[PDB]
RNA sequence: UGACCCCUGCGAUUUCCCCAAAUGUGGGAAACUCGACUGCAUAAUUUGUGGUAGUGGGGGACUGCGUUCGCGCUUUCCCCUG
């Protein structure tokens, strides 16, 4: 396994569904649209996750970088 | 950026992110917003919980204090600089 | 930065196709856009302009939050200006 | 003397399962085997294990990513 | 560099206090002085928010993470104020 | 309270819940979309482009380079010298350019209306490779205290070539500033 | 970009203060300007009296709060 | 930049609130590029507490949750710089 | 070590380092002249 | 407070030319030297872009556990307060 670094791998996890989860225990998953050199992520077709059960369907969202807790695929 | 400098020496009260008010004489001051006070005292406001009552204030002496400017909040002057004269 | 250059577009090709692009198109077309700050409440309105912190102008916004059973509480405010650091979510109108 | 990049390089070349710590959070904590990481301290796992201690229970995630500045203490095994 | 950090150099080696964000005071003896605030203390006395105290003997601590620091009163007198 | 200790009551949610914008036909208002000061100076930088590549083509179709009365002789023995002093006379231009061969004729262009000398000169040599003799060495001369260069006239021999005022020619004397040097000559 | 001066808690047994309440113990080996800390032989020192030593450990500055030698260098 | 177009705001009355619920109703007299603003003749209302008249205050940017403007405020013909 | 010699045709000044082909690196013209000296010269009316 | 009128802004130093009440008082040129004047490394751990959110308190009826009957935790409705 070569070392993969953090802006390749979320490089690569551009354009496929990806879940997020946030300081405060919501969560958003959605297709990665596109980031910027602070992980600033931008979605689309998102769905808010409250306290782990879908609370429902936003749709675009941006979300800044020192909100989140951590990403994760699929 | 005379805005600060012509508040030098005054007696300000420096508002904190917790709620507390340090009341001392603003001696100098810099790019952070770090400043010196000179003869301070800590002032804080206490919920009551027993009934209703006054707010609980407990002073506290504390002399030359360094206040960081990130955990300031705001500073508005108390009264005019302890004055020397008789 | 990676271009050390005073002369460095790079916050300009930043705000066109990186993500915060939400908010050129958003002042663009004029389309309203929601907010989840710290506040724990809910700022509903248009954009006019904004920077790399992430600073918007708004206008004809409206505030919402909710207290405590949870009693719900909106205002209106007709200009205003956001701070960055504070926010949580953006979110265009999903139509 | 050994850096902290050092034993992180070190660690993943191990492929050991490295726990990490949350700021501001206690209760929560991951675990994963690292692939790389970055000079902002942002690591990333293969198959990440989420463990809670007041619920014992392992939450499978997989290859994820975490914020250096959501990380407070690293773990081996 | 700084006028408050230029107090605390000379501050150095005097007996002052320091409060951080978690709440904690520290007051004992300084022993070095830093331009980014980080300063070492000696033979410190510890309150929590709780109230309860500790005995330390040498301690360090970040310069970002302290509230405020007091210093003796007798530093107004340094000869750049 | 301490940020650790402290008991969130009512910690942040979501924003499900709180979808009520408006809908699609209702589109935002199309003339809320200009700037001052920023558009009209693209519109004017683009009217005066239009305009003078306009005029290039009717100056195309109205004057033709090569059916010139002044220009004569064969095109590869012509010579084009240019950047030179107003004050050289024939006679030094006939001293300093005979060196390489003998030259059947000189011309030296001269403003329509002003009169004053334009600066450049044809010089028509009567073998062709005196011309080509001339070519390497001419080029950085100095006539009169000013440098000149000196290369064969593609006015007539280079195919899709033309002048300043047809958008073509050589030398950024006066390009963007700080992106051509003046020491570096043609 | 100044480190800081930790030589003197260089090799010495010390007890680290995190954000959330949480206390370290071990040895210092090495620092960095960020005040990225490495202490072999940490134990966990939980909330509760139980003791759990994992041996060599990594400690970001961004979330170290206090270090005191235990040890009085 | 903007910060600039904060700075521009000199003279104008504004509302602005800050990240600890605490409000502050003033004029503005001077800005910073670190977003501190100085108002003068301001009234202060702290959470759960009552209205205060101050005749200055100086404000540190990073406290600050957010502004609100006038309505007549020329946003088209202020943002060009 | 500078050695400026000026050119004959374009009255140039010029450097000229010692090995260096005479020309002038203005006018390519061959024919130079040193500079009037420094040292101090005086001269009794008479 | 302040209309009209002047410089587009430097504390200090160096060289050339010139007006000159000619060692001073000034103007037209640059030279690279310190200042914490600004932009970027400055929203990626140490202040200039947040894990300090603000998320409550009190008066009446209304549950339970322990109890020193003052209270700690815990469960409901109506009111004043921010
Ligand atoms: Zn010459």
């Amino acid at each position: 396994s070569l070392p993969l670094n953090p802006k390749p791998f979320l490089n690569g996890l551009t354009g496929k569904p990806v879940m997020v989860k946030l300081k405060w225990g919501m969560e958003y998953k959605g297709y990665l649209v596109s980031v910027d050199g602070y992980m600033n992520m931008q979605l689309a077709n998102t769905e808010e996750y409250i306290d782990g059960a879908l609370s429902g369907h936003l749709g675009e969202v941006l979300i800044r970088c020192n909100n989140v807790l951590y990403i994760r695929g699929v | 950026s005379s805005k600060m400098l012509q508040h030098i020496d005054y007696r300000m009260r420096c508002i904190l992110q917790d709620g507390r008010i340090f009341i001392g004489t603003f001696k100098a001051f810099d790019k952070h917003m770090n400043l010196i006070l000179c003869d301070c005292d800590e002032f804080r406001k206490i919920k009551p919980k027993n009934s209703k009552q006054a707010e609980r204030e407990e002073k506290r002496v504390l002399g030359l204090v360094l206040l960081r400017g990130e955990n300031l909040v705001s500073m508005t002057v108390e009264g005019p600089p302890p004055k020397d004269t008789g | 930065e990676m271009t050390p250059e005073e002369l460095q577009k790079r916050e300009e090709e930043e705000f066109n196709t990186g993500p915060l692009s939400v908010l050129t198109q958003s002042v663009k077309n004029n389309t309203q856009v929601l907010i989840n700050c710290r506040n724990n409440k809910k700022l509903l309105g248009r954009v006019k302009a904004f920077d790399r912190h992430c600073n918007m102008v708004l206008e004809n916004v409206k505030e919402m939050w909710t207290e405590v059973k949870p009693v719900n509480k909106d205002r209106y405010i007709s200009k205003m200006f956001l701070r960055g650091d504070s926010v949580i979510v953006v979110l265009r109108n999903p139509l | 003397m050994v850096q902290p990049i050092n034993l992180i390089f070190r660690y993943l070349q191990n492929r050991s399962r490295i726990q990490v710590w949350l700021y501001e959070q206690v209760n929560m904590r991951i675990e994963g085997c690292i692939i790389g990481f970055d000079e902002y301290m942002n690591l990333v796992l293969d198959d990440a294990e989420e463990i809670h201690s007041k619920t014992k229970s392992r939450k499978q995630l997989g290859r994820i990513m975490l914020k250096g500045d959501n990380i407070t203490l690293l773990q081996s095994v | 560099i700084g006028v408050p950090i230029k107090v605390l150099h000379e501050a150095e080696g005097h007996i002052v206090t320091c409060e951080t964000n978690t709440g904690e005071v520290y007051r004992g003896k300084l022993i070095e002085a830093e331009d980014n605030m980080n300063c070492q203390m000696s033979n410190i006395t510890v309150t929590y928010r709780d109230g309860r105290v500790a005995q330390l003997e040498q301690v360090y601590i970040r310069g970002s993470k302290i509230r405020f620091l007091i210093l003796p009163d007798m530093l107004k007198n340094a000869p750049m104020l | 309270k301490l940020p650790h200790e402290k008991h969130h009551n009512q910690p942040y949610c979501g924003i499900a819940p709180y979808i009520r914008e408006f809908e699609d036909p209702r589109d935002a208002p199309p003339p809320t979309r200009a700037e001052t000061r920023e558009e009209r100076m693209e519109r004017k930088r683009r009217e005066k482009i239009e305009r003078r590549q306009q005029e290039v083509e009717t100056e195309l179709k109205m004057w033709d380079p090569h059916n010139d009365p002044n220009a004569q002789g064969d095109a590869f023995k012509t010579l084009f010298v240019a950047r030179v002093n107003y004050d050289t006379t024939e006679s030094k231009l006939r001293r300093e350019f005979e060196v390489y061969g003998p030259i059947k004729r000189i011309h030296m262009v001269y403003s329509k209306r002003s009169g004053k000398p334009r600066g450049y000169a044809f010089i028509e040599y009567e073998h062709e490779r005196d011309m080509h003799s001339a070519y390497k060495h001419a080029d950085g001369k100095k006539i009169d205290g000013r440098r000149v260069l000196v290369d064969v006239e593609r006015g007539r021999t280079v195919k899709g070539w033309r002048p300043r005022r047809l958008g073509g020619g050589l030398g950024g004397t006066r390009r963007g500033g700080a992106d051509v040097n003046i020491r570096h000559s043609g | 970009a100044h480190p800081p001066e930790l030589k003197k808690f260089m090799d010495k047994k010390l007890s680290l203060k995190l954000n959330g309440g949480r206390h370290v113990q071990g040895i210092l080996r090495g620092f960095d300007p960020f005040m990225n800390l490495v202490i072999d032989e940490c134990v966990e020192m939980a909330t509760s009296g139980q003791q759990n030593n994992i041996g060599m450990v990594v400690i970001r500055g961004n979330s170290i709060i206090m270090l005191e030698a235990l040890e009085r260098v | 930049k903007l910060v600039r177009f904060l700075m521009k705001l000199s003279h104008e009355t504004v509302t602005i609130e800050l990240k600890n619920g605490t409000q502050v109703h003033g004029t503005i007299t001077g800005v910073d590029v670190s977003m501190n603003t100085h108002l003068k003749a301001v009234k202060m209302t702290l959470k759960n507490r009552e209205p205060v008249q101050l005749e200055t205050l100086s404000i540190r940017g990073n406290n600050i949750r957010y502004f609100i403007l006038p309505d007549s405020l020329p946003l088209d013909t202020l943002l060009v710089d | 070590q500078p050695m400026i010699y000026i050119c004959g045709e374009c009255h140039t000044e010029n450097e000229i380092k010692s090995r260096d082909p005479i020309r002038c690196r203005e006018c390519g013209y061959r024919i130079m002249y040193k500079k009037r000296t420094k040292r101090l010269v005086v001269f009794d009316a008479r």
